[PDB]
C-alpha cells in the first residue's frame, strides 16, 4: 500500500536514470524520484501512534515482514533528509550518467535497512547497499576500493554465518518473535552469536580492529555522494547493534557477567568505541589530504554512539540515537561543504588552497554553521549530542571509560581547527583567482541541514520528546525547549539567548568606530620585515609535528599494515593451493582418487 | 621403492575391503527377484529362445541405443581427432605375399561367417555385436595385408547412419503404437509373425534389427582403423 | 503419455541424419544443427507444460513391459524443468556456434554436440541405474572427444587426463552397480528403494560408497575435478558453454538422486557426512586457486566448479528447506554461466586468445558485451537484487540445522574470495583501457543481453520461479510419493 512504495522508489529512481540520458532531465526526475520519501514517511507519521504499520510481500517463500517501529522511523527520517541533502547537492559533481544508477540504489539499502522488521529483507538491503557503496567508489583506485568489498562482505557474510546458526538453533526465521523466545530463554553457544554480529557490525563503523576501509572509501570518491556514506550507510552499524539490544539484552547479561554497573558485553563494545574515537581523531591530526583527514572525523563520532549504546539500559540508547541523529545531520553538511570546495576548485591535497573564505561566503557561514555542530557549542546540536553521551556515561558509574570519551571531545575539537586553517584562512595562492562562489543546488542542501540543525540545536525538544514517548517508558520528562535530565536540565531558551545578548553586550565593547580601516595581509607582521606575495607563510606541512613525535611509538603499530599482511598470506596460499593440487601429473589425480578410495574404506 | 609399496598396502586395502564387501551369498541361487520374470516370459513375450537377446533389445530397450550412440560416437570422435585431407599410408614396406592373397581369398570365408553370426540370435548366442567386430576383422584382414585398401568414405559412413537409422525408424514406426512393440510379430504390419517358435520365419521382431545393429557395428570399427591408419 | 518420449529419439535420428547429409554438400549442415535444437525447445517444452500441468510426471515406458522388469524413464518435475533449460541453451549454443568455431572440421562436430544433448535428456531422464550409467558414458565420450577437438597439444593434453580418469570412474561405477545388483537383485529404483532397507548393513555400505564414488568422478568434487580446470580452457568455445552449464548438473543431481534413493540405511550417514567435506573442500580449492590466475577463461573455470560445490552442499545435507533450493541453484547457474563463457568466447574469437593483455580494454573498445561480462560476474557472488543471491542466500539458510558453521564458514568463506577475482577483472576491462578501437559486434549485442535481462527479472521476482521449485523438490526429498508414482 503506502509502505512497499517507499522502498522501490530509490531503487527506481536508479533505474529510471540510465535510460534517460538524452537532456538535461536526469538530473530533475532523478532527484525527485529520491524525494518522495520524506512525504511518504511524513504522511505516515501520524499513523505511528495507532497501531503499528506492516506488510508482508511473500516472495521467495520468505517473509520479509516490514514494519515501521517508533525509532526505525526516527533513522529512516534522517535516512530521507541527509539522502535528499546529498542527492540534491549530486545534481552537480558526477561528470557522467553512471553515477545515479547505485547513489539512488545505497537509499533504498538505506530506506531498507531501516524499515526491516524481519531478516530476510534485512541482510538483502544490507548486501543492495553494500553493493551500490562499492561500485560507488569503485571508479578509480581499485586497490582501495576493493579492501571496503571484502571487509564489508565479510561482515554481511559473518552476520549470514550468525543469521544461519540463529536460525538453527530456534527453528524459526521471523525477527519479532525472536525477541519472545530470547525471553523464554532468558530464565556457550551464544558468545560467538554476540561476537561474530559486533564483526559483522564493525565493518560499517569505526571499530579499532576493523576500520582500515574508512580512510580509503570515504576517502577518493564522489564527495557530494559521500555525504550519505557517512550519514546514512554508517548509521546502519548503529541500528545493528540496537537491533541487537532489541533481540536480547538481558539473555547476553546472564551468560556473560557484568564487569561493573555496565554489561560487560556493552563494556566491550563501549571499550572498543572509547578506542574509536581515541584513534579516529589521532589519526585526523597528521593525515595532509581534504577527504582523508574527514574519514578519520566520520569514524570518530560512531564511537560516541557506540559508547552511548554500549553502557546503560537506560538513557544509553535514548542518548546515543540522539547523538545519531546530530552527527549524520551535520556530517552530510561537512561532506558537502567538501565537495563544494573540491568541485570549485581544482587539487586535493592542502598545499593547493588556503584562505579561501573571501570568494564563496556562502560556504564560509553554511559550515560555519557546522563548526559549531562539532565539538560543543551551546546554540547548536554538537554540543547537545556531545552533553547527552556524557550524561550516559556517569550514570552506572564508569570512570575509565570517560576519559576516553572526553579525549575525544577534545581531539574532536582539535582537528576542525586543523581543516579551518589551511583551507580558509591565510593567504591565497595565484590560482585561485579563477574560482567562482557555490552553485544553487548544493547550496539549497547547505540551507536545508543548517536550518534543520539550528531547530536541532537550540531546542531538544521536539525529536528528544518524540525518541522519548512510545519507546522505553520515559528516562526524560522533556518540553519544547528543555530537556529535564534525571539529574541535569540543559535548557535551550535560556541558553541561546544568553549567548546572544552576550554577543551584543561584546557587540556594545566593539562596534564603536574610530577608525577600523581594512589592510591587506600580504603586509604583515613577519617579525617585523618585508613580506611579498611569493612567501609561503601560512603553515601547511603536517601542523602536528610535536604531536606526531610525541606518540611516535604508537604509530608504528598500524593495523593496514597487518590486514595487507594477511590478504597477502591468503593470496600467496592461493598461488600454493594452485600449483600443489592442480598439477600436470596425471598419477597425482589417480593417486587422489586412491586416496579418497581409501578414506570409503575406512568408512 | 616407497611408491611400489605404499601403492600395494592401499590396494591390499582396497581389496580386502571389496572382499569382505562380497560377503553376499557363496554363489548361491536365491539372486532373481526380478530376474525369474526374464525367463518364465522369454518365449512367450518376444519370441526369441535365446534369453540375452530378448532382454537387451526389447525389455531393457534403450539399452542396444545408448550402446550403438557409444559406438558411433568413438567413429566420428576418433574422425574428428584425425583429419589432415591428405590421409596416406605409412611406408606399405610389402614382406610378404602368401600374406596378402592368404587374407585375400579368406577376406570372403570371414564375410560369409559374420553374418552367419548377427542373423542368428535366436538359437546361437550373441547377437549383432561380435558378428559385426568380426566384420571389421575382416576389414581389418583386408587392411593389414594390402598396400592401400581404401574403401571409399564417401559413401561408407552413409550405410552406418543409415542403419543407426534403420534402428530408430523401428522405435519412431513403432510409435505408431506405444512405445516399442515390436511392430512385427503382434501385429501384422508388413508381414505376419509368430509362426511356431523354433528357427522359423525367424522367430518375432529380434532378427532384423540385429542385421541392422550388425551392419552398422561392421562398418564401425573398420572405419576407426581406417583414419588410425593415415598419415601425413 | 509416451508421446512425449522423443526427447531421447528426435536428437538420436537427427545425428543420424547428420552424416548423412555431410556429403551432400557443405551449405546445410551447421543449419541442420538450429532447427533440430529448436525442436528439441518444442518437445521440451510440450513436456514442460503437461508436467506442471497435473500432479503426475509421465512414466515414458520403454515398451509394453511396466516397471521393474523394463525401464521406466520417470519425468519428473525436476525432469521437464531441466530438459527445457538444457533445450534452451542449447538452442543458444547453436545460434551462437555458427560463426565462432568455423576453425576446425565442422564436418563432424554438429554429431558429436547433438549426441552430448541426447546424453542430456538421457541422465536427467533415467530410471534404470543401467540406463543412469549408459547415458553417462555417452556424455563422457563425448566431452573425451569434445575437449580434446583443437588438436593443439596444451589441448591434446586437456582431454587426456580426463579420458584415463572417467574411464577409472565408470568402472568404480559398474563394480558398485554390481554389488547392488548382488545384494538385491534388481536394477529399478522403484524396486530397489522399497527392497534396500534390509539387504545387506554390509554390502550396501561398499555398493552405495563406491556408486557415489564412480558417478563423481565425471562430475567434479575435490579429487576428480582439476581435468575440468582444463577442459574448459583448452576446448571450443560453445561445448565450455555446454560443459559448464549442463555436464556438471547431471552428474551432481544424478548423485544427489540415488543418494536420497537409499535414506534408510546405516553408513548413509558418513557418505553424506562426507559428501558435505568434499563439497566444502572444492568450493574453497576452485574459488581460491582463480585468485592468481592469468588466463581469463581459467579464471571463470575455476569460478564454475566452485559454484557446483555448493549445489553439493545443500544437495545432500538434509531432505528439505535446501534441496528444493538446491535445484534452485542448478536452474539459475546454468544461465549466468552461459553468460560468462559467452564473452570469454566473443573475445577469444574477435580479439583472439584469452590473455589479459589481449582481454585488457574492453570499456570504449568493446560494446555491451563487456555488460553481460559485468552483470554476469556481479552475479556470482550475487551482490544485488539478483538471482545468486536468493540462490546462495537459500543454500547458506540450508546449511544451518545439520552440519552447521564449518561448511558455511568455507563456502561463504569461498564468496570473499570471488568478490576479488570478479573485480580485479571488471576493473582491468572498463576503467584501464586507453584504447579506443569501434570493432563492432552487434551480432549478439541482442541476444545476449535478451539472455541478460532474464537475470533481471528472476532477481526480482523469484516467487514467480520459486514456487516451481517446491513441487520439483518432490522428486528428490521423498521416495513414497515417487515410489507410489510410479507402480
Amino acid at each position: 500500500n503506502e509502505l512497499p512504495i517507499i522502498l522501490l522508489s530509490p531503487l527506481i529512481g536508479g533505474a529510471l536514470a540510465w535510460l534517460i540520458r538524452v537532456k538535461g532531465i536526469r538530473e530533475a526526475i532523478g532527484v525527485v524520484s529520491s524525494a518522495i520519501p520524506l512525504y511518504f514517511l511524513i504522511k505516515l507519521y501520524p499513523a505511528l501512534e495507532g497501531e503499528p504499520i506492516r506488510y508482508s510481500l511473500n516472495v521467495g517463500g520468505f517473509e520479509l515482514t516490514l514494519a515501521l517501529s517508533h525509532i526505525s522511523w526516527i533513522f529512516a527520517m534522517i535516512a530521507a533528509v541527509v539522502g535528499l541533502s546529498a542527492v540534491l547537492g549530486l545534481v552537480s559533481t558526477a561528470k557522467d550518467s553512471n553515477e545515479w544508477l547505485f547513489a539512488l540504489m545505497s537509499l533504498a539499502g538505506a530506506l531498507g535497512v531501516f524499515l526491516a522488521n524481519d531478516f530476510v529483507v534485512f541482510f538483502l538491503s544490507w548486501e543492495i547497499m553494500t553493493f551500490a557503496s562499492f561500485m560507488m567508489v569503485f571508479k578509480y583506485n581499485r586497490h582501495a576500493s576493493l579492501k571496503y568489498f571484502v571487509l564489508s562482505i565479510a561482515g554481511a557474510y559473518a552476520m549470514l554465518l550468525a543469521i544461519g546458526i540463529i536460525y538453527a538453533k530456534t527453528g524459526s526465521l521471523s525477527f519479532p518473535e525472536i525477541s519472545a523466545i530470547f525471553r523464554q530463554d532468558a530464565m556457550t553457544e551464544t558468545l560467538l552469536i554476540y561476537a561474530l554480529f559486533l564483526v559483522a557490525f564493525g565493518v560499517k563503523a569505526g571499530m579499532f580492529p576493523l576500520h582500515v576501509w574508512a580512510p580509503d572509501a570515504y576517502s577518493e570518491t564522489n564527495q557530494s555522494y559521500t555525504a550519505m556514506f557517512s550519514g546514512v550507510l554508517s548509521k546502519t552499524g548503529v541500528y545493528g547493534f540496537f537491533l541487537l539490544y532489541l533481540l536480547m539484552y538481558g539473555k547476553l547479561a546472564i551468560t556473560l557477567g557484568n564487569v561493573r554497573s555496565a554489561p560487560t558485553f556493552g563494556y566491550i563494545i563501549a571499550f572498543l568505541g572509547g578506542l574509536t574515537i581515541m584513534v579516529g581523531g589521532i589519526l585526523a591530526a597528521l593525515q595532509e589530504d581534504i577527504r582523508k583527514l574527514f574519514a578519520y572525523s566520520s569514524i570518530s563520532q560512531i564511537g560516541y554512539i557506540l559508547i552511548g549504546l554500549g553502557i546503560g539500559t537506560p538513557l544509553g540508547i535514548a542518548a546515543a540515537t540522539y547523538h545519531a541523529i546530530s552527527h549524520a545531520l551535520f556530517k552530510g553538511l561537512f561532506f558537502l561543504i567538501v565537495a563544494t570546495i573540491i568541485y570549485r576548485t581544482g587539487k586535493t591535497e592542502f598545499k593547493d588552497y588556503g584562505g579561501l573564505a573571501e570568494k564563496m561566503p556562502i560556504t564560509f557561514a553554511m559550515a560555519f554553521v557546522a563548526i559549531l555542530s562539532l565539538a560543543g557549542i551551546p546554540p547548536m546540536a554538537g554540543f547537545a549530542s556531545k552533553w547527552l553521551i556524557f550524561e550516559a556515561v556517569i550514570s552506572r558509574n564508569l570512570p575509565i571509560l570517560g576519559a576516553m570519551v572526553f579525549f575525544g571531545s577534545a581531539i574532536g575539537f582539535v582537528y576542525l581547527i586543523r581543516f579551518t586553517y589551511a583551507v580558509w584562512f591565510g593567504q591565497r595562492p595565484s590560482d585561485l583567482e579563477d574560482v567562482k562562489d557555490a552553485p544553487l543546488p548544493l547550496a539549497i542542501g547547505m540551507g536545508i541541514l543548517a536550518i534543520l540543525n539550528v531547530i536541532f540545536g537550540v531546542a531538544p525538544g521536539l525529536v528528544a520528546r518524540e525518541l522519548n514517548k512510545l519507546f522505553s517508558n520515559p528516562p526524560i520528562g522533556g518540553t519544547i525547549w528543555e530537556l529535564d535530565l534525571g539529574f541535569g536540565r540543559y535548557n535551550g531558551l535560556l541558553l541561546s539567548i544568553w549567548l546572544v545578548i552576550g554577543l551584543i553586550i561584546a557587540a556594545i565593547l566593539y562596534f564603536m568606530g574610530a577608525g577600523v580601516r581594512k589592510v591587506p595581509v600580504t603586509d604583515t607582521y613577519q617579525s617585523g620585515n618585508p613580506v611579498t606575495m611569493e612567501y609561503n607563510l601560512t603553515i601547511r606541512r603536517n601542523f602536528f609535528l610535536p604531536l606526531k613525535e610525541a606518540m611516535a611509538f604508537w604509530l608504528k603499530m598500524s593495523f593496514d599494515r597487518l590486514y595487507h599482511d594477511i590478504w597477502k598470506a591468503i593470496e600467496e596460499l592461493a598461488d600454493l593451493a594452485r600449483s600443489y593440487v592442480y598439477n600436470g601429473n596425471i598419477q597425482a589425480y589417480a593417486w587422489y582418487l586412491a586416496i579418497i578410495l581409501l578414506i570409503l574404506v575406512a568408512m | 621403492m616407497l611408491k611400489r609399496v605404499l601403492a600395494i598396502l592401499t590396494i591390499l586395502v582396497i581389496g580386502y575391503w571389496l572382499a569382505q564387501g562380497l560377503a553376499d551369498v557363496p554363489f548361491g541361487q536365491d539372486k532373481m527377484v526380478v530376474g525369474k520374470y526374464y525367463l518364465e516370459h522369454v518365449k512367450e513375450e518376444t519370441g526369441a529362445v535365446n534369453a540375452v537377446t530378448a532382454v537387451v533389445v526389447n525389455y531393457r530397450g534403450l539399452d542396444t541405443l545408448g550402446e550403438v550412440t557409444v559406438l558411433f560416437i568413438a567413429s566420428t570422435g576418433v574422425a574428428a581427432l584425425l583429419w589432415k585431407k591428405k590421409r596416406e599410408r605409412t611406408a606399405k614396406t610389402e614382406g610378404s605375399v602368401v600374406l596378402t592373397t592368404g587374407a585375400r581369398l579368406l577376406f570372403p570365408f570371414i564375410a560369409l561367417f559374420g553374418m552367419y553370426i548377427f542373423i542368428h540370435g535366436h538359437l546361437t548366442p550373441g547377437g549383432g555385436f561380435p558378428g559385426g567386430a568380426t566384420i571389421a576383422t575382416a576389414f581389418l584382414l583386408m587392411y593389414l595385408a594390402f598396400t592401400i585398401y581404401e574403401i571409399p568414405h564417401r559413401g561408407f559412413e552413409v550405410t552406418e547412419g543409415l542403419a543407426g537409422m534403420g534402428y530408430v525408424i523401428t522405435g519412431l514406426i513403432g510409435l505408431a503404437i506405444g512405445g516399442y512393440f515390436l511392430f512385427d510379430w503382434i501385429w501384422q504390419t508388413w508381414g505376419w509373425g509368430h509362426e511356431n517358435i523354433g528357427r522359423l520365419f525367424s522367430g518375432g521382431f529380434i532378427p532384423i534389427i540385429y542385421t541392422l545393429i550388425g551392419i552398422k557395428v561392421g562398418t564401425e570399427l573398420s572405419g576407426i582403423v581406417d583414419n588410425m591408419l593415415k598419415e601425413e | 503419455s509416451q508421446v512425449a518420449a522423443l526427447l531421447i529419439a528426435l536428437p538420436l535420428i537427427s545425428a543420424f541424419f547428420v552424416p548423412v547429409l555431410k556429403q551432400i554438400g557443405k551449405s546445410l549442415i551447421k543449419p541442420f544443427l538450429v532447427i533440430i535444437t529448436l525442436l528439441q525447445t518444442l518437445i521440451a517444452s510440450w513436456a514442460f507444460v503437461q508436467v506442471y500441468s497435473t500432479g503426475k510426471p509421465i512414466i515414458i515406458y520403454a515398451g509394453g513391459w511396466k516397471p521393474p522388469i523394463g525401464i521406466n524413464l520417470y519425468i519428473g518435475h525436476f525432469a521437464a524443468l531441466f530438459i527445457l533449460v538444457i533445450a534452451v541453451v542449447s538452442f543458444l549454443m547453436a545460434l551462437f556456434n555458427f560463426k565462432a568455431v568455423t576453425v576446425e572440421p565442422i564436418d563432424k562436430y554438429a554429431m558429436l554436440f547433438l549426441l552430448l544433448l541426447l546424453g542430456a535428456t538421457g541422465m536427467i531422464a533415467t530410471g534404470d541405474i543401467f540406463n543412469l550409467f549408459v547415458f553417462m558414458e555417452i556424455t563422457a565420450i563425448s566431452a573425451y572427444a569434445l575437449t580434446a577437438y583443437n588438436k593443439t597439444g596444451e589441448a591434446a593434453e586437456a582431454s587426456m587426463k580426463y579420458i584415463v580418469l572417467g574411464g577409472i570412474g565408470s568402472s568404480f561405477f559398474l563394480v558398485g552397480v554390481a554389488l547392488i545388483y548382488g545384494a538385491t537383485g534388481t536394477l529399478n529404483m522403484a524396486h530397489l528403494a522399497m527392497l534396500a532397507n534390509d539387504i545387506n548393513p554390509t554390502v550396501v555400505q561398499v555398493g552405495l560408497a563406491l556408486i557415489i564414488f564412480g558417478l563423481a568422478v565425471e562430475a567434479e568434487l575435490f579429487p576428480l575435478n582439476a581435468w575440468a580446470p582444463d577442459a574448459y580452457q583448452a576446448a571450443p568455445h560453445p561445448i565450455t558453454v555446454m560443459f559448464s552449464a549442463f555436464v556438471v548438473k547431471a552428474g551432481l543431481y544424478a548423485m544427489a538422486r540415488i543418494l536420497y534413493l537409499f535414506k534408510d540405511v546405516s553408513g548413509w550417514s558418513s557418505l553424506t557426512k562426507l559428501l558435505i567435506a568434499m563439497a566444502t573442500l572444492t568450493v574453497v580449492f576452485a574459488e581460491l586457486s582463480a585468485l592468481r590466475q592469468k588466463n581469463v577463461k581459467r579464471m571463470i573455470a575455476y569460478s564454475s566448479i566452485g559454484q557446483v560445490g555448493l549445489i553439493a552442499l545443500a544437495l545432500s545435507l538434509g531432505t528439505q528447506e535446501g534441496v528444493s533450493a538446491g535445484v534452485f541453484h542448478m536452474l539459475n547457474h546454468a544461465i549466468v554461466k552461459t553468460m560468462m563463457f559467452m564473452a570469454i568466447g566473443y573475445v577469444g574469437i574477435t580479439l583472439g586468445g584469452t590473455m589479459i593483455e589481449n582481454f585488457e580494454g574492453l570499456g570504449k573498445r568493446m560494446p555491451l558485451t563487456s555488460l553481460s561480462l559485468t552483470i554476469g560476474g556481479i552475479a556470482t557472488v550475487g551482490v544485488p537484487l539478483f538471482n545468486v543471491f536468493w540462490s546462495k542466500l537459500r543454500i547458506i539458510l540450508a546449511a544451518a540445522h545439520e552440519g552447521n558453521l564449518w561448511p558455511v564458514a568455507l563456502v561463504l568463506f569461498a564468496s570473499v574470495v570471488e568478490a576479488v577475482y570478479y573485480f580485479r577483472l571488471i576493473h582491468t576491462m572498463w576503467f584501464k583501457g586507453k584504447s579506443g578501437e569501434r570493432i563492432p559486434e552487434g551480432a549478439i549485442a541482442i541476444v545476449l543481453l535478451l539472455l541478460a535481462m532474464l537475470i533481471i527479472v528472476i532477481g526480482v521476482y523469484p516467487t514467480p520461479f520459486w514456487n516451481l521449485v517446491t513441487k520439483a523438490g518432490s522428486d528428490i526429498v521423498e521416495v513414497s510419493k515417487y515410489v507410489a508414482n510410479v507402480l
